[PDB]
């Protein structure tokens, strides 16, 4: 074989592409030899013949991500008086699992993405975040953080990790709005 | 300064040692990533031994024929160095089919 | 500080890490999940050796103040190193 | 085959050449079919692939004209009292040798 255009077929390569995905979004493993696999999968399928299949694979990974993002919000919602705690680690691994999908899908996010709207991967995974997870429980998550940090003055200290680790979870989740870089944690928090 | 390739029958070793460096600083370059002693394998120049005293400057490795774009090209033994898979050849369109 | 790549013949080629960084997707084959391992199942051996010394080339002539010379691109090897240059990024 | 340019060795070729433009020169036999194949032959140098081998054709058959002449030259001085005799019979065949070699290098 070699790097020429064929016809490949998206569901199969879609469902090898699946688990891998799934062992990146909540940062588990990942085989580094499946990795490059991945990686030589992901420039095929954006050039695959007779249409790319650019489109599909972006307009699927998004299903998969926003799938994602609502069974982890349902976590979130089962998980009542823990929704802070367990939000910090989580939003952390998702950062991680983001960074590590932009790696993932640099290929489309360079040649099909940027030739069109459509969003950067690392950005659509971020913006899906924001979007699917927080809209739904904005109020509640900063409730809290606002009584933290007035109860800290007030004498109850808050974990350190805890407080700091969702005050820039709303920085990063606008770093795709080069326009508005901290407008919108200054608004809904600050 | 002198650029060149170490190959051992599947391998490609890219250095950058300069004129005044000898045979024992990419012996050393050798074992920095492939853990093996100068005492153990010995580089072969084309089908020539080099002694490691003596410098790589002398030993045909001048910088217009090791640049970069197409650096030189020394045995490694610990010879049988596997061909680098030559691309398909083309047409030549002049040639009567 | 030496990266190794494996070519879709089985081929074995070490080069330092800042050289290799000059590949726009070999920064993200480096990234990722944890001498680092790449392999490519499409890229051949001849290729891959034309971009490893195409690191080689862009390193020590970058920002230089003298005239760079032109990377000798064979006519045979150069459709296949341009599809490799294109997924590479390089 | 077919009358396309060909990859052909010089030296057969000329070779195969020699021996009949030593007997369009002082007049010999040659077969019909021989003297028809010296034109395919002749077109084949000069249509050659990759370089057309006209310069090297012209070049030998000078110098076989040069050294036949010469030859020629030899044999008639070392005969003495009959240089006129030899001569024209000498020229009553160089001089067909040459017309013939007009047609047969004709392409």
């Amino acid at each position: 074989t070699s790097l020429k255009p064929r016809v490949v077929d998206f569901d199969e390569t879609w469902n090898k592409l699946l688990t891998t995905i799934k062992a990146v979004v909540m940062l588990e493993y990942v085989e580094r030899a499946t990795w490059n696999d991945r990686f030589s999968d992901i420039y095929a399928l954006c050039v695959a013949y007779p249409e790319p299949l650019g489109e599909r694979l972006y307009t699927e990974t998004k299903i998969f991500l926003e799938n994602h993002v609502r069974h982890l919000h349902k976590r979130v919602l089962e998980s009542e008086e823990q929704v802070l705690v367990m939000y910090h680690r989580y939003w952390e691994e998702y950062s991680k699992g983001a960074d590590y999908m932009d790696c993932l899908y640099r290929y489309l996010n360079t040649q099909f993405i940027k030739k069109n709207p459509l969003m950067e991967i690392g950005e659509l995974a971020l913006d899906m975040w924001r979007k699917l997870m927080v809209e739904p429980l904005q109020a509640i998550l900063i409730r809290m953080l606002l009584r933290e940090i007035k109860n800290d003055r007030g004498g109850e200290d808050p974990n350190q990790k805890v407080i700091h680790g969702v005050i820039n979870s709303f920085v990063h989740v606008e770093q795709y709005k080069k326009k508005f870089p901290l407008k919108f944690y200054q608004e809904i928090f600050e | 300064d002198v650029f060149l390739m170490i190959r051992r029958h599947k391998t490609t070793i890219f250095t950058d040692a300069k004129e005044s460096s000898t045979v024992f600083e990419l012996k050393r370059i050798v074992e920095g990533i492939l853990k093996r002693p100068p005492d153990e394998q010995r580089l072969y120049k084309d089908d020539q031994l080099l002694d490691d005293g003596k410098t790589l400057g002398e030993c045909g490795f001048t910088s217009q024929t090791a640049r970069p774009q197409a650096p030189a090209t020394v045995g490694l033994a610990f010879l049988c160095i596997e061909p680098f898979s030559s691309p398909p050849e083309l047409p030549d369109v002049m040639k009567p089919q | 500080m030496y990266v190794k790549l494996i070519s879709s013949d089985g081929h074995e080629f070490i080069v330092k890490r800042e050289h290799a960084l000059t590949s726009g997707t070999i920064k993200a084959m480096l990234s990722g999940p944890g001498t680092n391992e790449v392999n490519f199942r499409e890229i051949p051996s001849h290729v891959l050796s034309k971009v490893c010394m195409y690191f080689t080339y862009k390193v020590r002539y970058t920002n230089s103040s003298t005239e760079i010379p032109e990377f000798p691109i064979a006519p045979e090897i150069a459709l296949e190193l341009l599809m490799a240059a294109n997924f590479l990024d390089c």
